[PDB]
Formats: structure tokens, C-alpha cells, sequence
């Protein structure tokens, strides 16, 4: 296909220009609500911890391709191994709440604990980037989706759930500095 | 059809030198009457109009990857500016004209884009600007690139002294390049109109 | 919607289960779907 | 009596990609509504057919020039999502985290050179099963190629094809692999006329066929 | 055989506001009737509307008075539930349980004074974005405001409307928080003729697009 | 009723899940849906 | 209240052989098509009635020969899956990994002499209830059997047939049995022309109504 | 189809169970099938 760059148009030419026959493609996984849909690590944990997907790990699945949105929105489930009871409090909640019960609190049973959460930001979407200041570099306060508390927090897993994103933004492979090709070991069988 | 006129309010900008019109993320705005403002949001036509800005000059130096930014809203001293002191809530579109007047003898590429939420790109993700709304200026074949984008963020209406959620950014994406005929340097300036403005929040007058 | 993969309904309210949408535009499929192809110009083949 | 269950062994462990949903515990939220909010995408190949990225060429360069008006070959690169020259590329950086491909991908070239300067290029698709890439257009000729020149519109687009034994292609590469197992798509410079400073810029665009399949989290963490 | 059940790991732990109801252990009673008992609320905003509560000034004062018939802030506020001249409204005691709202407050000011006190007064909204509230009407003026005098009719009510970035705000304030997120109501007297110990009586009420979400439990137990 | 989600049936019965009422109301709704509203007057918008 | 389970004694362990399935983890998997591959078989029996193969005689020889033109017991064999001159034997192969069977054998007898050589066959069927099997042809002409002779059609098919007390055999064969429980196949040989070095090929077959049952599995592992 | 006697539907779905066949048989079958029985000749019985 000939055209002008310079519009930037989307072209999308095909091997039928040369004579080959464009196959069939199906693209279940790269479909954004499926691929984002998996529990991921937090990692940086506390015995109180305000629960912010900024946290997951920029070069994870899910990490990378969150950060590789501008705008976002999801409900979410959380696995939490900890010790004592669980406490959870929605955004914008006092941090002194994590101390009562009459709030979400899960009593301990092993191996831990799993519960699906709303979104409750005051905001109609989220962001991972955010080019201003919120107070009267880092994202406002708001953007979260609540905190929880335990006497101590082993490990938290989070998944989104119905996720929905908008602009797309950078998203990065290794770099390569073979000249050639990144190359590193793939499965295969022993002996 | 090279040549394209855009009007804004009582101004007019005539390019003979286009490769048309790129809308970003939309063709059209989101509701601007939600329930953060209570029905007392109004638009004012007279702040819809082109304004000017000299964004830098392009000369056989830079480098691939060079960039330049422009933050929105920016500075204005006219209609748009005072309501930014005026009101405490505002919403707007950008319609964005950038031109790069050299001559057809100049070689080169300058990447023309709108990104929202502003953030330093590091030298990778440079190569991946063009996953935002853009068009190119090659002088081989135009002198301008034109951009609209609507209004975009978290909140319906935002306070632009404190978030802008617009970003005007121009990359060097192959050098400049001179002969004996060609101009040695392109002044790139920027001829932006804020579309469907909307303010919320009459503040009290300073005096 | 996304990967969820049981035959049998959710035993708890959708109103629990989730949070609820309200109301006051997929714009990629559309930018992609809407790419030219082919070529441009004559073809002599 | 009530109803006997076998509670099996082996079952109910939590694996964190399940298809079955948590218990809720805080009912009645509605949202801030957010309809039509613009911008958004919902399969991660619209984005990377609609919006081609840049390749790298040597010293991070998104493009290539030639100051010889000769034939010559301007980039050779392994036709592999793991490329160098792919490595800063979106496709790039999608791919990573799928194991397997399959389908077109999309070259861009864009020439960038004054109104007085003009060339011809070539670009070739060479299938594994030689040693080394041809070196010159005359022996390139052989392989799927398209040559086109320079003028009014400044893009050519290309279909690298999807020619392989297998039906899918893995994404990585592996350590032993030492020649591509996809082979190589060579760009040449025909001639020029007057071209010394002037190049062509190279981008990459998943093509409609384009598919990657079984979702990976290979990054070290 | 039987059912083959996984018995889940992460399911099953007591949660406090669980959506399920226990198993029952003492049936068949039949409770004292009381239909029609008087005064029942469904809904705490039911209540919240329709009885307004008294603000809170110097001293514990639910109004404001002035001696000089000059113009002057009779008082300012934040809009905040946690303001202190909220700190003992209903309206505050029940938004200290949800962690945010949107909607309208509505403001009642009765005058008191005796039949030859008269006086003309004026409320404005002042949204966040000043450093500080205006002192004098002439600059509250270029705000959302209402102006009104004292006559037959003692009682003048207000929308202080709802006005925000976000679609809901936070029922708390952030130690953080310097000046108010929500903006100020100031209250002015215009002037008066023979009303120097004569009051004005604030109260406040929720307005009828007023809501609070989310409920929490915040207090020292 | 309440806090309680669940889309299936309980597998007891009403009369043992809870106490049953028996015969021989809204107040706040019906003072809240009361109250005056607009202006009182003449208006010169 | 929720639903009351017995959480039975006695059930949910995990029985290697179970008629249930796991629980899923990563789904929607699009297989390469594989349309019509070629060389399908559903049914190990399809194959073993289809592709007769070779039985074993002294010195692993898949056919018997002799060198004197008079009547000989040229080989007798266990009628037994465990036979060692079925031992090599897909049929064998196959039989191992079930405990009972019952019906059809099919024997296939195929000469390779010269043209110039001739030969008449005799096999027969000899049923337990005799200490030792007959030697000669004229005591076996008793028994089930068949004679032929070599001509244009090279190959000779005779069933073994199913006769037993019990429905069903076993495939394996005991220490405790000194002679077969089955019974012997005996061939011989009635009398040749000029055929000393020829040789008759011989091969085994399911016939259409054999039948293995109750999988195992029992080699050294 | 094979080792598995549930009288019950699977509580998963198919897409989850299993991997999905695409499209673009039983050779043993037919080869058996198509099996000479019989004679050949004539007979004298």
C-alpha cells in the first residue's frame, strides 16, 4: 500500500497485495477484561495498607499493561494471608476506622482470606499518571480502592475485575543489546 | 484538497500546506452538565478562539528523540485567561494548529502530538509517542499538522491551576536537514483554540 | 466477561457482587477497523 | 437426613487464574457514571494495528540513511518479536507476555527527504533455510519482495508474511537458537539521487491477521 | 455415589457484613402486634430534610448578632461536615458513619428580633480557589448569593450547592488540608436599623438531592 | 430486606428464620415529602 | 440459614482411575486445526483384526519349514495370549493389558515356495482334556481342523474358536498350569513335492468377535 | 467420551474444560471393516 505518512492515518495492508490470502485470528486473549482478570502480587506490604494498583509491579502482566493505560476503572478481589482478623475500610475512610468492627472485618481462617470489593473512588475513573497537584511525582490520595489492617499482612494478591481502559500509553519490552535477538532459555524437555 | 480554513469565534487560520485533521480518542465531548457542578455550569463562547505560541526552533542540531512540551492551559492573557481567576471549575477541548514554516527544500521529520497526563518519557518510550493522537510535519510534504482532542480526566470539571490534562508535544523524529536552496532553521509555532468551554464557581473579585 | 468460567449462575446478587454502573464507544476497534488497505493508484497484475 | 457430600481431595485450592468469582461483603454501590468517557480500547491488538511504533536501528536511530547512491543493503533483522531492532516497539511490548504468535506483521517506511532528493528501496522476506542474508538486491530477488520509489506519498507498507512448519511461532528466543528460526527481512537502497542525508523512518503495526496467544508474566519480579 | 464437592480455600471466614443469615434455632413465635406504631423513620435522610438542627457559633451560640449597623461578616465556615459550627447538627452525626456524600445542605436563618428591628442580610458561596473568604458583600458579591430582608416571614432559607471536581467529596477533613476543599459560606449583614442585640438563628438541613454513601464505623471504642 | 444477598431461596422456613408479626406508617418519609419548597411572593426573574 | 452436608467418611479420595474431572485454570485455548489427519484408529481391536502379525517358532523364524516330504508335526502351540510363539505378536501386545478375553483367533498361513514346489497343510484345533497332542495327522483328524494345499492363492485364514467352561479366559497364565488351560493349535504337514527349503509364514489376527476386558496393568515399573 | 460417569453437566464451561478444536476419519475402522470373510472357490458342503 502507497499513502500519506504524514497524515498518520491508520493503514493496514495485507499479503493479498502479493498474492497470499489473509487467515483467520482470534484474539480471546488479548481482550482487555479477560487478560487483566488474574491475581498479581503487592508485595511492598504493612499491617495497614491503603490498596493502590500503582503497587503491583511495573514489569508484571498485569503491572505493565496498567501502566500502559492512562485511564482506568475495576471492581477488585483481594486474597490477604494474615494474622488476626481483617479489617477493611472504603476510600476515604479515617484511617482510625481500621480499628473497628463494625466495618468489613474477616475473622481468620486458613489458609486466608479472599473477598471481592467494589470500586469506591469519589472520581469516575482512575489514573496512572496524573500531570497536577491534588493538595491545597505522585497520584492524588483518592486514587485508591480502600485499606485494610490486620495484626500482620503476609501477603496480599489483587485482581481486576471488569477492567476497562483508555489511552493507551508506552509499553516496554527488555532491551537488547545482542545486536540481534534477546535470547534466554525456553522450556523444553530434560535428557 | 490541501487547503483547509478553521474558524474559532471571530478567528480564521487558512493552510494551503495540509494533510488534514487527526481527532484524538473521540469525535465528540462527554456530558458537560454531570452532577459535580449542580445544573450551574454555562459555556462562554467568547474564550473559543485562537491564541498563539512560538514553541521552539528546529535547527540541524537536534537529535532524534528532542523534545519539546507544552502544557494546557498555558499562560493566556485574554478572554480564556481570566476566566481561570474568574471561576473556580472549568472544562475545555483544545483545537491545535502547529506549524513549521521552512521550504520544500528542507529535509526532516517533526512528530506532532496531544498526550494527557503529562509525565518525562525516558529514551524507550520515545519510540511509542505515536500511541497518542498525531500527525507529522515533513517539510517535503506540509507545514502544518492539526489536532483536535476533547476533554479528558478523572473529574468532569477540573481546576487548572492545580492539574492540566493536556500536554502539546513536538519531537525531533529525524533531523532537520540543510542545502545551498533550503531555509537553516524552522521556527515551529502553536495556534490554539479552546473548544466548548464551560465554567462552574463564580469566585468573589480579588479588590 | 473476562475469565470467569462457570455454567451455573453466581449465588449472590449482582448488586453485592459487584458495584452498579449508572449513566449520564469502543474509539481503538474503531480507528483500527477503519485503516485503508490494499493500494493506491493502478494496478497492473 | 441432609444431603452427603465427598469433599475431594486435590480441589479447592486457590490458583490465581480460577474462573469463579469471591464472596462479596459490601453491598448497594453505585458508581459515578462514566459513559462515553473517550479513548478506550478493548483488545490489546485494535491498539497495535492502529498505531505502528518505531524500529531501532544502529546508535537508536528510528531510521536509516545511506550517503552512497550504490545498491546496498540498509538493515537486515531477524524476523522476531525479541529483535533487537523490534525491542522498543509496542508489538514488542505486548508480545512478551504471550507465548506464542501467529499471522502478519506490518512494516512502515516512511521517506523523510527534502523535494530534491529521490530513491528507490527494496524490501525482501527471506524464509530460514540459508545461512546468511543476501547481500545484494540481485540475489534478494528471488525471495517475496517489493520495491517501490520515492514521490508524492512518502509511505510504503509492507506485509512481512507468516510462513512457517508449525501453525504458531514462539515469541522469545532461545539460547540456542543461533540463525532465526523466522527468518530475515532485508531493506535495500536500490539507488538515489541526491538522498546523502536524507532517510527513511521505519515503524512496525500488528497486521489483521495478526494473533498472540496463551498469556505469560515472564518479567523478573 | 455422591456429590463431589471442593471445599475453598479464602471462603468461608465469618465477615461482619456478610450478606447471608444464620441457621435458625427457636421457631414459631408470634410477636405483640404493633401496627401503626407512631414516629417511624426508613430512612435516616427522611429525617435528616425535614428537621433542621442548630449551628454552632462563639461561645455555643446556635446565631450570629451584631451591634454596629455597619456592613460585616457575621460569620464564615467551611463546608465541611467536620466543620466545627457543624459539630453538633444531626446532619454532622449522621454523615460522621458514611465516608462520602454529594448534594445539596440547605441553610434556615430565622431572624429573632423584635417587630421594630429590621435588618437585610446576605449568604454567598465562595467554592474553593481564594486564599481567603471575602470580607466585605462588595466582594462576596461576584459569588453564587442571596440577599434578603426581615418582615412578616422571620425564616429565609438556602441551597448551598453542591460544586466539586469529583462527584462525590469526602464527609471527612484530612489533617493535611489547609483551606477547605468544599469553599466557604460566608454571612454578611448588609445593615440594620435598631437591631444591636437582636440574633439570627441558624439551623441546617439536608437538601433533597443530599446523599451519603459508603458507611463506616470511625469512632474511639 | 436489609443487608442480605443471596439470588437463592433460605433453606428454612420464614417461621423459624425469624418471628412472625401480627396485626390489630411512614411518618418522617410523609413530613419530609411535605415540606414547602420554591419561593413565596411574586418573582422578577 | 445455608444448606446442612454430610462431609462423608469413606469418599473424596483420589482414585486413579475416577470418572470425574479437575477444575479448570486456563482457558479458552483455540487448537491448531488437525482435520482429517490420516491414520486414525479408535479401537486398539480395529487394528489388531485389520494387521495380522508374525508368530515366533524355534530360533525366531516366522515360519516353519521342512526338509522330509513326509507327514510331520511341523509346530504345536499353547493357544494362549501368553504363548511364546505369540510373544512377539501385536495381538499379544495388546492382550497383556487386559485380564480376561474371549472369542476369534485368526491364523494366517502363507507359503513363499517356488513355483515348482507343492505342499499340503493340515492344522487343527485340540481342545484340553488330552495329556499330550497328537502327533501324527490321522489321530488330530479327531479334532476341529483344516487341510489345504498351495496353489495360485498363497495365504490359508483359519478361526481358533472361543470353546471354554467359563465365558471368559484369562489372558495370562499360571504357574500352577502345567498344560494349557486353552488347549493346543497343532499343524502339520501331510506331505510336500520338491519343497525341503520352503517355508510357510505364519501370522496371527483378532477375529471379529474377540473381546478384551478389565484393563491393568502389570509390568515391572 | 472416555472414563467419566457423571450423571451431571460439568459446572464449568467447555471453553474452560477443555481446549477448542478448529476446523479446516476412523481409517482403522474402515480397513477392519473392509476385512474379505468368507471363501473363495466354490463349495461343497
Amino acid at each position: 500500500t502507497t499513502t500519506t505518512g504524514e497524515s498518520a492515518d491508520p493503514v493496514t495492508t495485507t499479503v493479498e497485495n502479493y498474492g497470499g490470502e489473509t487467515q483467520v485470528q482470534r484474539r480471546q486473549h488479548t481482550d482487555v477484561t479477560f487478560i487483566m482478570d488474574r491475581f498479581v502480587k503487592i508485595q511492598n506490604l504493612n499491617p495497614t495498607h491503603v490498596i493502590d494498583l500503582m503497587q503491583t509491579h511495573q514489569h508484571g502482566l498485569v503491572g505493565a499493561l496498567l501502566r500502559a493505560a492512562t485511564y482506568y476503572f475495576s471492581d477488585l478481589e483481594i486474597v490477604v494471608r494474615h494474622d488476626g482478623n481483617l479489617t477493611w475500610v472504603p476510600n476515604g475512610a479515617p484511617e482510625a476506622a481500621l480499628s473497628n468492627t463494625g466495618n468489613p472485618t474477616a475473622y481468620l481462617k486458613a489458609p486466608f482470606t479472599r473477598l471481592a470489593l467494589p470500586y469506591t473512588a469519589p472520581h469516575r475513573v482512575l489514573a496512572t499518571v496524573y500531570n497536577g497537584t491534588s493538595k491545597y511525582a505522585q497520584l492524588p490520595a483518592s486514587f485508591n480502592f480502600g485499606a485494610i489492617q490486620a495484626t500482620t499482612i503476609h501477603e496480599l494478591l489483587v485482581r481486576m475485575k471488569r477492567a476497562e481502559l483508555y489511552c493507551p500509553r508506552p509499553l516496554l519490552a527488555v532491551e537488547v543489546s545482542s545486536q540481534d535477538r534477546h535470547k534466554q532459555k525456553i522450556i523444553a524437555p530434560a535428557k | 484538497d490541501r487547503i483547509l480554513t478553521t474558524r474559532n469565534g471571530h478567528t480564521t487560520s487558512t493552510t494551503q500546506s495540509s494533510v488534514g485533521v487527526t481527532y484524538g480518542y473521540s469525535t465528540q465531548e462527554d456530558h458537560v452538565s454531570g452532577p459535580n457542578t449542580s445544573g450551574l455550569e454555562t459555556r462562554v463562547v467568547q474564550a473559543e478562539r485562537f491564541f498563539k505560541k512560538h514553541l521552539f526552533d528546529w535547527t540541524p542540531d537536534k537529535a532524534f528523540g528532542h523534545l519539546e512540551k507544552l502544557e494546557l492551559p498555558t499562560d493566556h492573557k485574554g478572554v480564556y485567561g481570566h476566566l481561570v481567576d474568574s471561576f473556580a471549575y472549568m472544562r475545555n477541548g483544545w483545537d491545535v494548529e502547529v506549524s513549521a514554516v521552512g521550504n520544500q527544500f528542507n529535509g526532516g521529520c517533526l512528530l506532532v502530538a496531544m498526550v494527557p497526563e503529562w509525565k518525562e518519557f525516558t529514551p524507550r518510550e520515545k519510540y511509542q509517542l505515536t500511541l497518542f493522537p498525531h500527525q507529522f510535519i515533513s517539510p517535503r510534504t506540509n507545514m502544518t499538522a492539526h489536532i483536535v482532542v476533547p476533554y479528558l480526566g478523572v473529574n468532569r470539571y477540573d481546576q487548572y491551576k492545580k492539574h492540566k490534562p493536556w500536554t502539546l508535544v513536538v519531537m525531533v523524529v529525524s533531523p532537520l536537514t540543510t542545502n545551498t536552496v533550503s531555509a537553516g532553521q524552522i521556527k515551529v509555532y502553536a495556534n490554539i483554540a479552546p473548544t466548548h468551554v464551560h465554567v462552574a464557581g463564580e469566585l468573589p473579585s480579588k479588590e | 466477561s473476562g475469565n470467569t468460567g462457570s455454567i451455573i449462575n453466581n449465588y449472590y446478587m449482582q448488586q453485592y457482587q459487584n458495584s452498579m454502573d449508572t449513566q449520564l464507544n469502543d474509539w481503538f476497534s474503531k480507528l483500527a477497523s477503519s485503516a485503508f488497505s490494499g493500494l493506491f493508484g493502478a494496478l497492473l497484475a | 437426613g441432609i444431603v452427603p457430600v465427598a469433599c475431594s481431595d486435590g480441589y479447592g485450592g486457590l490458583v490465581t487464574t480460577d474462573p469463579k468469582t469471591a464472596d462479596p461483603v459490601y453491598g448497594m454501590v453505585y458508581n459515578p457514571p462514566r459513559t462515553n468517557y473517550p479513548g478506550r480500547f478493548t483488545n490489546l491488538l485494535d491498539v497495535a494495528e492502529a498505531c505502528p511504533t518505531f524500529l531501532c536501528f544502529d546508535e537508536g536511530k528510528p531510521y536509516v540513511v545511506t550517503r552512497t547512491d550504490e545498491q546496498r543493503l540498509l538493515a537486515k533483522f531477524d524476523v522476531s518479536l525479541a529483535a533487537k531492532h523490534m525491542s522498543n516497539t509496542y508489538l514488542s511490548g505486548i508480545a512478551q507476555y504471550y507465548a506464542q504468535y501467529s499471522g502478519t506483521i506490518n512494516l512502515h517506511f516512511m521517506f523523510t527527504g527534502s523535494t530534491d532528493s529521490k530513491a528507490r528501496y527494496m524490501v525482501a522476506y527471506v524464509p530460514p533455510g540459508v545461512e546468511t542474508p543476501p547481500d545484494t538486491p540481485e540475489k534478494a530477488a528471488h525471495c517475496i519482495h517489493a520495491e517501490w520509489d520515492t514521490g508524492l506519498n512518502s509511505k510504503f507498507t509492507f506485509s512481512i508474511p507468516y510462513v512457517s512448519a508449525a501453525d504458531y511461532a514462539y515469541t522469545a528466543s532461545d539460547v540456542a537458537e543461533t540463525t532465526n528460526v523466522q527468518g530475515w527481512v532485508c531493506i535495500y537502497q536500490i539507488t538515489h539521487g541526491k538522498a546523502e542525508q536524507d532517510t527513511l523512518v521505519v515503524s512496525v503495526s500488528a497486521g489483521k491477521d495478526f494473533e498472540l496467544r496463551l498469556p505469560i508474566d515472564p518479567r523478573s519480579q
